[PDB]
């Protein structure tokens, strides 16, 4: 129809900014999370040495 | 052939479960020409109820042809075994 | 009148239930079954009792299937972009609180494992700490639960 | 059509006279005490789920959703 | 838009000191302590 | 009349549980758990029918039921050859040694797949399927909706005046086949996992009361049981009751603004009580809710700290750690109170577990035995043969091994969790006779 | 009246209160329990007293529960933005701090039951260092709760 | 009637089944070649037996070859849109699913074949745990099977 | 008159200084559990002593408790930003400075601990090093509650 | 009508189908090559057969140049935008698809052909393990050949 | 005439003063107290000597707080933006000196702590280096004092 | 009518095909001179004959030069775009899959110089595996053939 715009989000950079920041420094701390998590040293000691 | 009284015994169980599921299945097709709803309808569907109880009577008797074969399997599958 | 693409956002709640859950279970899985396989060459009558890490591990992958399910069944076109939000969360909510329960049930699978073969007191112990771990994963699909459908 | 009342007294009878009569008439052997328990334990069990599923389906807020190819085999079928 | 003049300055500004506190705290988490003292 | 250890003639004499050919499998899996207290109330008894059925529920699939109870027979049919033989392989005399508990498993499986209505994901429809009278659903209002059927589905209406009526015996078949079977049935195991697991909660709780009074310790049923039931039953039994009342007291003719339990229930606990927004279940409800959290609340100073309180007054009166008693009573309280609330919740294995299984079974099915099926006559007939080897093969590896492995585990762990914990405390020593035993060793 | 996009944040806060607590108790849990399997092989007297990190690493999860359900049922279409924004501040909170909580619980009780296996008179010590970590994951769960009903 | 770029969304879809499950299912038979290589030194006799896991990781290749034809089949240029993301959603689920599935499939395949040369008796134990792998990436086959038809 | 969307600053402020705050004394707990466990094993007489440094870590998350309150206490819908951006920097201004100060109690901690066993004369001096850090933790609170009610 | 741009993906689907697929090969053959060399020294007679996992790796890489070919063929200027993404698709997924056979004929090849050396049985096993990938490539293949055409 | 957001730039300036200078002086402290722990157990007499590294840390600590208030007190609404990015650069200009002063003064203290005790006459240059590590703090302040007013 | 974003996507494409043809086939050579020194040391009569590997690495630069020319001399002005983005493909197609070729070349090189130094019978085969990467670079070149003149 008369090719209208969308209305494009009056006010978008500010929800955009917003939006983008938190949930890439979220999402970012979840990966440096589960990376910790991941790699958590048991110690591979005391019984592992026999086990291996 | 041998083939280990191992895996005849396990054709043996096979097949008299597959004679039991078959032969009841294709009763179920046949009674209700039904739950199951997968006969493979045409696309071209008119107004023919007699068309969906045709194609269930053919499902049913291919039904019966694979409890054929596991009756024959479990025969093979069962003189191993004696013979093992 | 709704906006567009709302779905958008439920259906990539859908999908990251059940990946985040198979992830999840998928480390649980590789580290107990690495367990299993280095202690079971001692004491191979354990290898029975030794099993469970792996299969409470295979509960995640099981919450994922359920909220998973849960929210597809509620994806329409028409949806008023607050529901898809809420199905978004309930996602991810029970996703990666299913991963981390998945790394913490892995991680005690094969301790406890090892363990139990150099000890089999360790047994209970063993039980109770994969408990808590499993807690943490039901925990992930009781907020889902609640989110989803408020 | 169905009642609820009918398999409510149907059902109730069969697993009542279990939990409730099953108890007295049971040997005299050493499994007495074990032979009650799970005369008992079972008819309630079973009782309880059975009942929830009965009425659970009570007062339904909506029908099923079915196919169109469905629809009309049910209506030629049923 | 999908920036805007104080959004963008902002960004600008909040990046430098982000990389100071980054440099700050690599060498502080790059630290550690002795395994074992000298002697008695 | 429970049942308890034997008498054995001060230092802690062992637990001697008599077991025979059918009980002893049940003992050993309490047993490994833990050695129960001398005198302890024996849970075995009820884990002879509790654990199988609650695998059953885990595990409600009619066709697998048969499978399961089959291969129970099979192993005590060759018992006397099985037993009197040499059985190297742990794995294979593991499941001997539990088959008569896989026997139960089995049978209670084909009870409650029968209730569930699935046989291989198939329904079994004994002409007693009166859900709708579809003649009269073409009567209200649809004339040759089959036309635009071939891209819609239309869902069928409640209290169009023409339909309603319960199945005999378990869930109507017509759910089997309709697309949105993932939403009736799913609310239904929600909510029977939780009207199962809160009353088997309770039970567990009555059992500590006998102990209690085996044991003459009044303090622990005057400021223990007592509150501890009426803190469960004040906030988990309640729910209990709502969860009926809806199912008897809403029709469709109030499916607009239907109450949500959920949310009535959260709202309970915090004393919210919204103006508008949400209706109530019934007159008066907002004060049931208050008083019961309040009771709720009440119990906790009981458990939580009149014991040591009245402890101290006797011992002082008679004249005793009372710090370390104090800490351990508060102990005591704090897990029990979080426990009910992640106990109730832990009982949401018996509906996960059953939805997986119906979806596994579902999409093997689907994506396998229909292949089978053709409009090709010979084709079809041999095709399924070969077909149905692999349906069978992948039925048996994924659902009858698999799958019944994790709901005898998850069974189980219920079993120990949340029904023990209640009232089965405390250790023993395991019983052990000099006698003539290895005599096939 | 209300920007849409706006229930983004709160749902965002629910599901992140349980997300990161589940984290922090799940590497508590993992960490104690290779601590406990290495003192168990050592000394299985003291199963039942080592268990304790994983207890309290448990409650950590739950403070996380908790508002994340307070959250959830404080979700509503017509939401005023600033209620949303509280939400997410809340949620981010509780499960952040009770992070940092699951971190400072699982380091101190593998230490703490190693030692202990040792050393007996330690338990007593460990377990007031386990109260500092627990206190530090409530002062967390105390500003969401100021937050989330502000 | 649609906005143009509507199909881009079910394309991905197809693509990411395939390559995820690809990717699981090398890495699998990867892994499972590694430790059977080196096995066949000890016991040759095993290197038939010792086959299966590299048949699991093909197992999740194929969950990932069904769903990208579905959705294939399926997308068409005039598309709803919304079907367009469901079937992006079912291709990433099964597909990372299928992915996650496959490193369990090569870790667990490796440890048990490098195990099962120590001892034997650990064969039956390997087996079962590969089962439960090879069920969580079929999970994901089951969501994403439920998305693309909705 | 207020900017829209106002609120967010200050409510990143309250979060922001209860999770940093618990970061530190996490962090400082965590390093000071772990030499106490390895140095009271030998000398448990100390045990009593050398909990200080976790206590100190302790008063780091009430600094950032009494910010994270004060600033949720002073937050309103119809924010003029401006206080926003004040309750920001009071918010970050004692966590991370709190951050800091939990890294210099959890180093000088571990060390002070341990060598204290070793040479009993040094319990003084980890004192007063270990009251450094805590004031280090204090000119950030004495910051933040400057900006939060200018 | 449609974008003049809209070519772009398809072109990018021809290219991906070749460098992907070129890489996949590129590495199998490099991993075989090292694993040959190695394997030479031990034992001339197996350097003919050793050769197989190369050829393998060089039929991924026909695998592509097909599906490139077929896209740079079907490609033109007023393409249906449609037909351009699948070409993408279609590239992607048999470029993608064969990177990860690579994978696993490169590591297949390797550990097969060194441990060969020790073991000739395990040659046939070696090679069964490498059809597998082989299988996987032509997985990527088919959704392509599907998509293209589609 | 204000333009927005001016006020968000100073605050950032106390801000930054006083945590760059905490981090400085918080990683100052912890190299200075793990030297003096280490060097302290074979001489315990120099520990009271030993601490100054630790209190010129310190010094660093209170240059950030003096121009962190200084900013603090200097905030107004009606912010002329000139003003704010001088504040800003102010507490940027000591923030990053104070930081970079701090590991000098860290550094070179633990090492002047631990040759101190070898060679006593090491203890002057020590001081020497040091005090210029705390002039470059001071130099940090000044220009970050003079920018305050222009 | 033509878009001037056109002539920027051509050039780059010939500029593609040489640029990583050339890192191709510099890498291959340095792997293989590399190898070649090495071996020089034993084998000096092998030097000559070992230089095959350096002219096939130049061979996939060349392979880069004849696609960069081609599409250099096809460059003008008014490009319609279309040709523009098939230039770009056929520059990343053969200069990315001579890329892949390098290596392939490098490392089979390396090692197969480095083997034949004591396997002389390891020459034909190290010549079979190097052809083979030859035949990935010329898939390149071929689709790239195919997409400059379409």
């Amino acid at each position: 129809p008369y090719n209208l715009a969308y209305k494009y989000n009056l006010e978008y950079s500010v929800v955009f900014n917003l939006v983008l920041w938190i949930m890439t420094g979220l999402a970012l701390a979840v990966i440096i999370t589960s990376y910790n998590i991941w790699n958590m040293d048991p110690g591979y000691d005391s019984i592992i040495y026999r086990m291996t | 052939l041998c083939c280990g009284p191992k895996l005849a015994a396990c054709g043996i169980v096979l097949s008299a479960w597959g004679v039991i599921m078959l032969i009841m299945l294709g009763i179920f097709f046949n009674v209700h020409s039904l739950i199951e709803d997968v006969p493979f309808t045409e696309k071209d569907f008119e107004n023919g109820p007699q068309n969906i109880y045709n194609l269930y009577e053919q499902v049913s008797y291919n039904c019966f042809i694979a409890a054929g074969l596991y009756l024959l399997l479990g025969g093979f599958s069962f003189c191993q075994v004696r013979l093992n | 009148n709704n906006p567009e693409y709302s779905s958008f956002f439920g259906v990539m709640g859908a999908s990251s239930a059940m990946v985040f859950s198979a992830m999840g279970a998928a480390y649980g899985t590789a580290k107990s079954g690495t367990g299993i396989a280095a202690m079971s060459v001692m004491r191979p009558e354990l290898i029975m009792k030794s099993i469970i890490p792996v299969v409470m591990a295979g509960i995640i992958a099981i919450y994922g299937l359920v909220v998973a399910v849960l929210i597809a069944n509620s994806l329409t076109d028409g949806i008023t972009l607050y529901r898809s939000f809420l199905q978004l969360g309930a996602g991810l909510s029970v996703g990666l609180s299913g991963l981390a329960a998945g790394f913490a049930i892995g991680i005690v699978g094969d301790a406890g494992v090892r363990g139990t073969a150099q000890q089999p007191r360790l047994f209970v112990g063993m039980i109770l700490i994969l408990i808590f771990a499993e807690v943490l994963g039901l925990y992930g699909l009781i907020v889902a639960l609640i989110l989803s459908t408020k | 059509a169905h009642s609820f009342a009918l398999p409510v007294i149907i059902f109730t009878t069969f697993w009542g006279l279990i939990g409730i009569a099953g108890p007295w008439f049971v040997p005299k052997g050493p499994n007495r005490g074990v032979i009650i328990t799970m005369l008992v334990a079972t008819a309630v069990c079973c009782y309880l789920f059975w009942l929830i599923a009965i009425l659970a389906q009570l007062n339904p807020l909506f029908g099923p959703q079915l196919k169109n190819e469905t629809i009309w085999y049910v209506r030629f079928l049923w | 838009g999908f920036f805007s003049p104080g959004i963008w300055m902002g960004l600008l500004t909040t990046l430098f000191m982000l990389f100071i506190f980054t440099y700050g705290l690599h060498m502080i988490l790059s630290l550690k302590t002795m395994d074992r003292f000298d002697d008695r | 009349e429970l049942f308890r250890s034997e008498e054995m003639t001060n230092q802690t004499p062992p637990t001697y549980n008599k077991t025979n050919k059918f009980t002893h499998g049940f003992q050993n899996i309490v047993d490994a758990y833990g050695i129960g207290t001398y005198r302890e109330i024996n849970p075995a008894p009820y884990t002879v029918i509790t654990f199988p059925f609650l695998f059953a529920v885990m595990f409600g699939d009619f066709g697998h039921g048969i499978l399961m109870t089959l291969f129970a027979v099979w192993m005590v049919l060759r018992e006397s050859r099985i037993l009197s033989q040499k059985n190297e392989n742990e794995m294979f005399s593991m499941v001997f040694s539990g088959r008569y508990i896989i026997l139960l498993m089995g049978l209670f499986s084909i009870y409650t797949g029968l209730i569930y209505n699935d046989c291989f994901s198939k329904s079994l429809n004994i002409f007693g399927s009166s859900w709708s009278v579809r003649p009269m659903f073409t009567i209200g209002n649809w004339t040759e909706e089959t036309l635009l059927g071939s891209s819609v589905l239309q869902l069928n209406p409640a209290i169009p005046g023409v339909f309603g009526g319960p199945y005999p015996f378990g869930i109507d078949p017509i759910w089997n086949i309709a697309t949105n079977k993932l939403t009736f049935l799913n609310s239904f195991k929600m909510k029977m996992s939780v009207i199962l697991g809160i009353i088997h909660m309770l039970f567990g709780v009555s059992l500590s009361l006998f102990n209690h009074i085996y044991f003459k310790k009044p303090l622990n049923i005057y400021f223990g049981f007592i509150p501890e039931i009426i803190f469960m039953s004040s906030l988990f039994g309640y729910l209990v009751i709502l969860i009926f009342y809806k199912w008897t007291a809403y029709d469709a003719h109030s499916s607009r603004n239907a109450p949500s339990l959920l949310i009535h229930f959260i709202n309970m606990f915090l004393f919210s009580y919204p103006e508008s927004g949400n209706a109530m279940l019934y007159s008066g409800q907002k004060g049931i809710q208050c008083f019961l959290i309040v009771v709720a609340m009440l119990c906790v100073p009981w458990m939580l700290l009149f014991k040591p309180l009245i402890l101290r007054h006797q011992y002082l009166r008679k004249k005793f750690d009372f710090g370390d008693t104090m800490v351990h009573q508060a102990i005591h309280t704090i897990e029990y109170c979080l426990g009910c609330i992640s106990n109730t919740a832990s009982y949401l294995r018996l509906w996960a577990l059953s939805l997986a299984h119906a979806q596994l079974s579902e999409v093997l099915w689907t994506m396998v035995i229909h292949i089978g099926l053709h409009v090709r006559s010979l084709a079809g007939g041999l095709g399924l043969f070969f077909i149905f080897a692999a349906f069978a093969t992948l039925t048996v590896a994924i659902l009858l091994i698999m799958e019944g492995l994790s709901a005898f585990l998850h069974a189980l762990r219920l079993h120990w969790v949340e029904f023990q914990n209640k009232f089965y405390t405390g250790t023993g020593f395991k019983f052990l006779p000099f006698s003539f035993e290895h005599i096939r060793e």
